[PDB]
């Protein structure tokens, strides 16, 4: 590749006198290709492309996917970045890959360098859709307060069979607030704080049945009266276990002092929709 | 060339005198003629001239490489092999030879001493510190561990952890497939052999995941861990006697393996190992829907989460078979702690189920909003 670079240099040398600007642009691009050839050569992969196979763009993204299949996250990432081939998606892919393993600190450290959150604090959507997928990919496998720590190894096949018998005791014993209180929940909420908002922090604790700290943050994050309108009444139109809900609404301010419009806008959503019969009790 | 020889004869840190050397060659106009002159003067080595001549020979590559006259480098490589054999082999200067090998430049082509270093007790001595200022010496050591001397992982650790992970995974897969090569009825007799083989395969898979971790192969370590978990389930099966097993299961046999231990906390292993997706509605038609074992559902719940959409859909799977009067309460076994308003409101009308209808839509605070849930 050294001689290749030198020969290309001579090609530029003969090109300079030519005066053809387009020829010079083509030569510069070819120089880019040779450089990329060297860059790949820094990796020594299973297969490598022809220059004509490099003389085409599509093969760039082709390698972008291929190296992703080659698990060379750092090396392929660097190569693509040098190429002008962005790989934030590859960063998220590495995030999910370590999620399948648990290099969570290192994964978080690498992902913060590629964090793409939604700046708008009112993000009632995926914001960073990468966060939207990652929240599920993480919370689907919660490690609750089972008696087994993450350092139990020599558990014999009998211990494993007893674990099979007692598996349901890991998370069923995890309480309503423990869904929020988990160090696993700590990590999930930390990632959220990295690149997510409360609009989904409510639902994440909702599917795991974490409510009190959810309301505490909702006030702390100032859940909009429209937020406490939709995410309450529409869920209420879908749940109606609001015996706890009106109580918590009063728990914000029993004297109707600090708890003004949060359920008032929900009542807008209901009575504006002519739903009033239980709005009497509300 | 004469001045270089004179300075070397007078001399008759190692990284420090490199500049003293080079700045002399800098005096030249075009270095190729200087390289020719230095190569010619190299024959002027004095009687027993070894230490200075080492640097002298070393300079030859530093000259010929930057301009790349291939034939010159070829004769240079011949010269290097000659220095190794004619003199260095009788000289036994281990340190000088090591420095020269470091300065090989084409150390990619060092087969003349590659096995010698291991034979010269340099294999563990290859772990010398401060000898990799650019880190390439350790990389070449890894390359040698891969190619020249494969098998002794001790010198490997002293010096690709992904290669070790792949080898351990291959050994574990071979051990797993050796049992499957014979019929289940024939292999059931040797239960202790099955337990021992399962233990060995589990150890191999754990080593594969660990070497993938030393390789940072997070997903690969996870795959090795899943293989190890399946091997451990088979180990309990061959040790605790669970002839109803799940290991090495195909997609068709995945359902049977789930049938081996139907409860969710007992049936998760087959799905995890073989990446099988159970028919959540159709399979759930047999977990609680017809049996009431919402305890198996609770095993799933502490294990995973089922959506409300799946909740309203499981009615279809329940109706897809003969739903006994028991099957009603069977499906509803977990329905007490629920909250879902709209889907359950539709489903109750779908079957006139006054049970849950009276359960929920009766409370005035709740039965005043059941209208919005169902008719609203």
């Amino acid at each position: 590749t050294d001689i290749m670079k030198q020969l290309l240099f001579s090609a530029k040398m003969m090109f300079v006198k030519a005066g053809q600007s387009q020829d010079l642009a083509l030569c510069d691009s070819y120089i880019s290709k040779v450089d990329v050839l060297n860059i790949l050569v820094a990796a020594a992969y299973r297969h490598v492309p022809s220059l004509d196979q490099i003389l085409q763009p599509a093969a760039v993204t082709r390698l972008r996917n291929q190296l992703l299949e080659a698990e060379y996250y750092q090396l392929g990432v660097e190569v693509s970045t040098k190429t002008g081939l962005d790989t934030t998606g590859a960063w998220h892919a590495w995030g999910m890959a370590c999620l399948k393993a648990g290099n969570l600190t290192a994964a978080r450290e690498k992902f913060s360098r590629c964090l793409k959150p939604p700046f708008d604090l009112n993000q009632l959507n995926h914001g960073s859709r990468l966060v939207q997928d990652v929240v599920e990919y993480l919370e689907s496998t919660v490690r609750p307060f089972v008696s087994l720590q993450d350092d139990d190894y020599f558990a014999t096949l009998r211990e494993l069979e007893a674990t099979l018998r007692t598996q349901s005791l890991s998370l069923a014993v995890i309480p309503e607030g423990k869904i929020m209180n988990n160090t696993y929940y700590q990590e999930c909420l930390f990632y959220l704080h990295n690149y997510s908002t409360n609009l989904a922090i409510i639902s994440f604790y909702v599917r795991h049945s974490c409510l009190r700290e959810a309301l505490l943050h909702l006030l702390n994050k100032e859940s909009p009266p429209e937020v406490f309108i939709e995410g309450i009444f529409q869920p209420s139109y879908k749940s109606g276990k609001l015996h706890t809900l009106e109580n918590l609404l009063e728990s914000i301010d029993p004297t109707l002092e600090s708890w003004g419009k949060y359920l008032i806008a929900a009542c807008q959503h209901l009575q504006k929709k002519n739903y009033y019969h239980i709005l009497y009790e509300l | 060339a004469e001045e270089v020889t004179r300075e070397l004869l007078t001399s008759s840190n190692p990284t420090e005198e490199s500049q003293t050397f080079l700045q002399l060659t800098t005096l030249c106009q075009d270095r190729t003629l200087v390289g020719m002159k230095l190569l010619d003067k190299i024959s002027s080595v004095p009687h027993g001239e070894l230490s200075c001549t080492t640097e002298l020979l070393i300079l030859a590559h530093h000259c010929f490489t930057l301009t790349c006259h291939m034939e010159g480098i070829i004769r240079v490589l011949q010269a290097a092999h000659m220095l190794t054999d004619n003199h260095l082999a009788p000289s036994e200067e281990y340190g000088l030879v090591v420095r020269l090998l470091t300065g090989i430049g084409r150390y990619n082509e060092m087969t003349y001493i590659f096995d010698l270093l291991h034979k010269k007790h340099y294999f563990e001595v290859l772990m010398r510190k401060k000898l990799d200022p650019s880190g390439t010496l350790k990389t070449a050591l890894l390359d040698y561990i891969k190619r020249c001397r494969p098998g002794d992982s001790e010198k490997h650790n002293m010096i690709m952890c992904r290669e070790i992970g792949e080898n351990h995974e291959a050994a574990a897969r071979i051990q797993l497939k050796l049992i499957e090569s014979q019929p289940w009825e024939d292999s059931l007799k040797d239960g202790h052999q099955l337990k021992q083989l399962l233990l060995k395969a589990l150890t191999l898979m754990l080593d594969a995941a660990e070497s993938y971790a030393k390789d940072s192969c997070v997903r690969q370590a996870q795959h090795c861990q899943r293989l190890t978990k399946l091997i451990t389930l088979q180990i309990h099966f061959l040790n605790t006697g669970q002839n109803t097993m799940l290991i090495n299961l195909g997609r068709h046999k995945l359902m049977d393996c789930i049938l081996a231990l139907p409860r969710f906390y007992q049936a998760s292993i087959v799905a995890e190992a073989y990446d099988f997706v159970p028919d959540w509605a159709e399979i759930l038609y047999q977990q609680v829907i017809l049996k009431g074992d919402f305890n198996y559902l609770e095993e799933f719940k502490q294990q995973r989460l089922l959506k409300s959409s799946i909740f309203e859909e499981i009615s279809k799977k329940y109706k897809q078979h003969q739903p006994t009067d028991m099957v009603m309460e069977n499906l509803k076994k977990l329905l007490t702690y629920c909250e879902d308003v709209y889907l359950y409101y539709k489903l109750a009308y779908e079957h006139k189920f006054y049970e849950i209808v009276n359960v929920l839509l009766k409370d005035p605070q709740t039965g005043c909003c059941l209208k919005d849930m169902l008719a609203g």
